[PDB]
């Protein structure tokens, strides 16, 4: 299985609505999950299945999406959402656990 | 006050054998999955593996068949991994998390996804 | 039974309360691949790239019954969202729903049917849920720690608990007593409950003055079969068969298959790491590879039989949405449906993984024939009846409705005038009274 | 065709009878594969090794479409299981039912229209079909020792017979002519048939008293349409098209089927014994190889069409089943659906391999344009009708219903006051009659 | 909110209009095997032969996609046959239709609403549709050298053209506004719009009287609401967001489409031709293989996209047909469905790509609670409405409607007598006045 | 009146043929499969093959193929079952029977399941 | 296809329903019947098909399931209901007509 | 005034080439396939192949491969066909057809009928 | 795939309906055609598709059928109906474009 996102960077101006899509080479239900990695911090986890969304994360990050193909969506672009997303897939079949190649933002 | 604890960032000689601990502390440690990840300087994430600190059964990945061994210490609760062999193209960050986020309706206990991290150490050949 | 000049109507009628039990949901179950093919063994990676596939298609099957029954028992028990206040009063024009209505009081907020039910309809305790729920501790957290000790079998809890579906249903009792249900929305406009049993007797064809004039009646035989429903249920053991089969099918499965875990096939034990241990690798390959078939044949059969279980409990639970969404939001048209006779009211209560519809019934009896004619000649003039047909018991004639006996004497408003008398076939010769008559020869 | 001020009503109505005819099932068959694949073979069994897979996928597909078809003729002619005896009387109120209603007299117990319709509906004599019936012998002993002249070719008999379609076709009869079919349950309670006619023209929105004033022109026009359609049947042969075009296309889809078995297609002689007694064994393999896949290809395009044409029967007859749902159980809301025009009755009778339904249809005719007035008003105050709407006749008006043109005068009785006739729009100065006023007046 | 003596009935009523929109179809589109695989190639036959299997699979894909979306609007578009020439007038009983009713003096035939939501409607200029509209010159036989240029990529043109489905919409119109539609076969018999109105009210529970007298009020009300709801329409931009967001996507689709295909991947170039020129056969074997997996690749994203778009404008299609067929051809008995209450009307018109539904509906307001009897004695006898609800405002009794309140002094037309007052339980006393007693006393 | 009747028991010497007579009365000899089956002592039930009495068809299992011949006698309306290469695990008790028990709809005549059998011969080697 | 019993052997006393459960490894549809073996008796033929019975079989024993799982019933056992049951599969594919391990009762 | 013009018959010795001429007119030569079919004396009718006159890519069934050569020219609006290494069982009728009467809803260009057609040129080795 | 056509002849009166049937190994949907040729004369198109009709053919000749079967019937015979029949199949997979055997009329 193979993991792709898009775009590869953005250019959205504070307090506006930006989204990032990603996709499969074949279906994937709801085993997708959206990870925020800071340059000099661990990933988190933002989003979790299809849409449902971890503890402690606002409720500005959005998710959507099925099949194949999913969204994160944020409500206003702030300094703290200044990192890389990635697609991590935690379906047991295939046994690997194939990331996103990840995308920028600013 | 759960929280993921690594080690300090170490180098090696290639062909050596390096020992990551990482440590949990705020739950049980037997009882949560916890599973490794490389992120390579400019490339992705790739999952190494995953240890059971329960029983002990450990799963690696193809690429890393051989080459890491996972141990568990549930009286100090550490996650102890040890690389063999160091390849000139291992230099990357490894980060140790643990499984969670769990659908208590409509999933098992197989699939999960990770909530809390590491720190991550970084080696260098 | 055939005739050109009698026509058979009924003169008596009886309300009776009948039970209709449906199973909804069952206990939903999973299994961790990562520990039921590994087991207690230090490195499985091997073992679990063989044998992976068919687990993974083992707990895709597990999901989809546990996802199913979960979406059967929501359709079933959420088909209304409006909610109100419950009536602090019990008693509404006679008719006592102490049984039926939740009791405050007590803080387990049910009904003494719903009680009865609960008490009488439980599980095995040296069963695998049992042991479970003891096991569980009421924390996720050690979920893991006790499916270690089944392999990786888990009992997945419900979406809904006892307390939303005791909610549910104790709004749902409250719209059908008071104010009522409409096609769509929510509650109707408040009605008195005699109102709303003379409207639905109107609704089957009975005059409303039918009920006012045998409200205490109906009263009456109501409470009786309320008292004698609890009595058949606590006394009659076969009346709750259909969810204690259930839930024993259900725990005799799961002792099975967790015997079976036990179980040492054809190997020297049942630990995979003394195998390797005690014997070479080539050997212990197969003497391995043996107890994981075994093992795994025992989940497809255990899989297929739950799939047979929630296919069967699938169809059980659409009839028994259709059912309430027919006669329980709304009076249903069709006979025999919701009792024997003609459906007039449902009482929804909740049970232990099903529901209980107290379907309200009204049956005619006493069927009588008597002679019936088209049409009445009094002064060269036909006459037809307005809402009803002529009856005459014998001596003299009098104007009824079809579905019931309520001789009533002929006069000009229950009669229109239409033609004359030589055209109509089947006239009869009989004398119309006019009220303007007495009251005009009153003053000579 | 649109006015603001005008309404059309119609103005006379037609009672007529229409003939919709559905075939319900087939001549159900079946292979043997022990026979067919090996014939008059002292030995076979490699030959069936090699060739059964096939063999026994077309049996399994004869064996679903021969359960369909099954299915389907009970579900189109089992609906109802309650019964009661036939009734002795064959005219209610002037209606002729002697060419619906079986005659006990004869031994067929079948009824004129339904013995025409077996009789004009035949199959070839020189058939497989009746060959095997002729050959057959009333026993089931017998079936395997003619199965063998026909290579395991079967004719598998209906599960419901002759006798049992015609006794369910009479019962429905009954329980359409006399008393009623209710939503549900079984029969009615017993009530005359004009009366039943009349609920039937208020079900439609037809006053009864128009029944009553013309039962005879409507029992005149109702015998003149059943008496019609039995010359209609008997002269025009395209009537029966339906039932005879299938007959025919199954007989000779039996027929090319058994002039191919008898086919020896490119080897030495049809006899399989012979093949490989005259030749060597390595040329005696291809030489029944290619007959063997001759025979398969060819009952494969034999069940592969009688798989299409069980598609359409099955289609077909649940077309049947939901118009004798619809329309024969109970009156149709449809319309055009039974008929053309409004749907009133219908008298299921049987045909072979087939239902005929006789569809009553009431259609309106002379429809006619008069201005209307919303209210009239007589003393400055707005009357409305209670049931009706304001026809004016050129110079008078009236009140009349809406379906049918019925000039009633004006009358306290017909109409009810409310408001003004300054608030509504479109008011009519017009004298309303009271009744009370010439009887007050003749006192002094 | 429960009494045991106590009614809530409403005491005031509002009309609004809403519109509910509702896309129907997409733009269908197909690719060329032969030139899509083949491209400016002077001999391809190789290439064609390794890779028509995937290509003939998305072609079948998409064939699929377009006949579903033509049959999805077909049975949106042309659930009615017959059709009768429109009505010149526009006022009906005071109500204005100029914004519906297409107008025949502009040449488009279209509606003020239908122009501004096509206007409102539109597509991006620089776009792959727009370029193929360009190019194609109303004509068939430059469809493929246009084609060539897309490498394959047509638009298949709608089955129904903008006029069919104006015309179709403008008979609904039609048929609505004016006369009627029946259960089935075509429209009803010439009605004016306020009976037709009055109708409507009495269907949904509210006595024809009650439009009679407040014609005006609901006329102005519904002027008001349509004249607004094209202001709301014209400034509000979220309002046509379904089909806006539809057409963009789409648009984007063949965008990012068309930008794939001129990607050069990873070759030399995009020529074909000029690989093999420039390179060896062994070598541009697998730069070509290259490129025709990547565009294979591409085509079978876009082909995924366009199924799942296609199966959601099929849900959208039939939810769309399914509320014309309940609302727009007859009164819907649902609440809440067609509106935000009683639904009444509808008044379907036509939209790129959708079909939007301006539903009618009555809403209640101003609940009023007051105290009920279910008997009212006056001289020894119990007397029970004939249709109505017993209903005191504080002082005075009168018999008032279950829907609305309308008082109306008690008189012995309104009630009717049976059984004696002590049966029945609740009776109240009160008299009941007789019409005839005044105007006997005034002889005297 | 329907019967099958079977031979008495008969012992041979390993390697020899043994002829097992099964005989029908009450009903026509032709037009009704007729089935043998083997029952060991402490095993199962095995179907050695089926012959048709009106053709001669015998079709035979592949572990009974070769060592089993079925003839038939339609003038006495006998079934002969001849064995080949006795062997010491031959032992049994065979019996035959007809295949009858037809459900006369929605099946055809290959399907049927024995409804009356014969008496049993038991072989010792 | 392989045909396996259950229970081995049942201690019934007389006048008491019980049952014997049948199973296949793999679907067998309705082309199952059920046989009573005695020790000094031929088998005989007492459920053909899901659930029809023989002639002369009386209304005590019945049948019951489908798929690939079956079940007999015996409303009393008695003495002559002393025997071996065993499950035939008639299904012409597979060839092979396998039988039921068999069941002892008491 | 749509025509096609097929050339006369013409005779070849055997592993010749045959060059055959088809010639369209009243419509545009360009945006139309061309299809070649060959009638055999006494049997069927075989589809060589077709060329494109937009672009000149041709695509000839696998009997045809190689012996068979399309060439266009869009100046004129010819299609030769030329047949190369004459065998003796090439004796036939060889027709040109253009590829039309394609459903302009719900179907693509691909899938077409031919609706008009050539003379026939017949040729003898 | 391969296409049969049924019968091989047929002596029909004039101005009698006639019907000829067309079949096909496999499934061929609504890719096939119906080509009228005279033995002096190049074949024509007479109906293409499953029941469209060619431009400029006369309401006389039609075509019915599906899946693999197809029917052409004429209403009347006439002189300038004396040719052979064949049925052209253009679905693009296989590619080969099979024609059909042909059938004479009379
Ligand atoms: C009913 O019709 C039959 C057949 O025409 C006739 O013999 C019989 O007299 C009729 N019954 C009447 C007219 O009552």
């Amino acid at each position: 299985i193979r993991m792709t996102q898009s775009p590869s960077t953005l250019s959205v101006s504070p307090g506006e609505r930006a989204t990032l899509s990603c996709r499969a080479s074949q279906s994937v239900s709801s085993y997708l999950a959206w990870y925020q990695h800071k340059p000099g911090q661990a990933p988190r986890l933002l989003v979790y299945g299809a849409s449902t969304r971890a503890t402690g994360i606002p409720a500005r990050f959005s998710g959507s999406g099925s099949g194949t193909e999913f969204t994160l969506t944020i409500s206003s672009l702030q300094s703290e959402d200044f990192a890389v997303y990635y697609c991590q897939q935690y379906n047991n079949w295939p046994p690997p656990f194939t990331f996103g190649p990840g995308t920028k933002v600013d | 006050q759960v929280q993921l604890v690594q080690s300090g960032a170490e180098v090696r000689k290639p062909g050596a054998s390096v020992k990551v601990s990482c440590k949990a502390s705020g739950y049980t440690f037997t009882g949560y999955y916890i599973h490794w990840v490389r992120q390579a300087p400019g490339q992705g994430l790739e999952w190494m593996g995953w240890i059971n600190p329960n029983s002990g059964g450990t799963n690696y990945a193809q690429k890393f068949q051989g080459w890491v061994i996972m141990t568990r210490d549930t009286s100090i609760s550490t996650a102890y991994m040890e690389l063999s062999r160091l390849t000139s193209d291992d230099t990357a960050v490894y980060y140790c998390a643990r499984c969670g986020a769990r659908s208590y309706y409509y999933d098992s206990g197989d699939y999960c996804a990770f909530d809390i991290w590491g720190q991550g150490t970084v080696v260098t050949v | 039974a055939c005739s050109n000049n009698s026509i058979a109507i009924p003169t008596n009628f009886t309300i009776s309360v009948t039970t209709e039990i449906l199973p909804v949901s069952m206990t939903k179950t999973s299994v961790d691949c990562t520990m039921y093919i590994c087991g207690d063994s230090t490195e499985c990676s091997n073992l679990l790239l063989q044998y992976g596939s068919f687990c993974t298609q083992l707990n895709r099957a597990l999901t989809g019954i546990a996802v199913e029954q979960d979406k059967n028992t929501q359709e079933v028990f959420a088909q209304v969202k409006q909610c109100y206040k419950t009536p602090p009063i019990k008693d509404f024009g006679g008719f006592n729903f102490s049984q039926i209505l939740p009791d405050p009081s007590k803080p387990s907020k049910r009904s003494p049917i719903e009680d009865l039910l609960f008490n009488k309809v439980t599980l095995a305790d040296a069963g695998f849920i049992k042991q479970y729920g003891d096991c569980l501790g009421d924390i996720a957290a050690r979920d893991l720690i006790c499916a270690q000790k089944f392999n990786g079998l888990t009992v997945l809890p419900p979406l809904l608990t006892d307390e939303m579906i005791a909610q549910y249903t104790s709004c749902l009792l409250a719209g059908t007593i008071c104010s009522g249900w409409t096609f769509g929305a929510g509650p109707a406009l408040q009605i008195p409950f005699p109102m709303q049993m003379a409207y639905r007797f109107n609704g089957i064809g009975v005059t409303q003055n039918v009920l006012y004039e045998n409200q205490k009646l109906i009263a009456n035989q109501f409470n009786s079969a309320i008292g004698k429903i609890q009595d058949s249920l606590s006394s009659t053991p076969s009346a709750l068969g259909k969810l204690q089969d259930v839930v024993n099918q259900n725990a005799q499965a799961l002792n099975t298959l967790v015997k079976q875990l036990s179980s040492n096939f054809g190997a020297i034990s049942s630990v995979l790491n003394d195998i390797l241990s005690r014997l070479d690798k080539p050997e212990a390959e197969v003497q391995i590879d043996r107890l994981i078939t075994g093992r795994l044949q025992s989940l497809q059969t255990y899989v297929t039989q739950q799939l047979i279980r929630a296919a069967e409990i699938r169809a059980s639970a659409n009839l028994a949405a259709t059912k309430m969404s027919e006669c329980v939001l709304g009076q249903s048209k069709r006979v025999d449906f919701c009792g024997k006779g003609y459906h007039l009211m449902s009482f929804p209560q909740s049970a232990p993984h099903g529901v209980v519809f107290l379907h309200v019934t009204y049956v005619p009896a006493q069927e009588k024939n008597f002679t019936t004619a088209p049409a009445i000649c009094h002064d060269g003039k036909a006459h037809f009846p307005r809402e009803g047909v002529f009856v005459s018991n014998g001596t003299h004639w009098f104007v009824t409705q079809r579905n019931f006996y309520e001789p009533q004497i002929i006069t000009t408003d229950n009669t229109f005038v239409s033609g004359n008398c030589d055209v109509v076939i089947g006239i009869v010769n009989n004398t119309v009274y006019d009220p303007l008559q007495p009251e005009l020869d009153s003053f000579k």
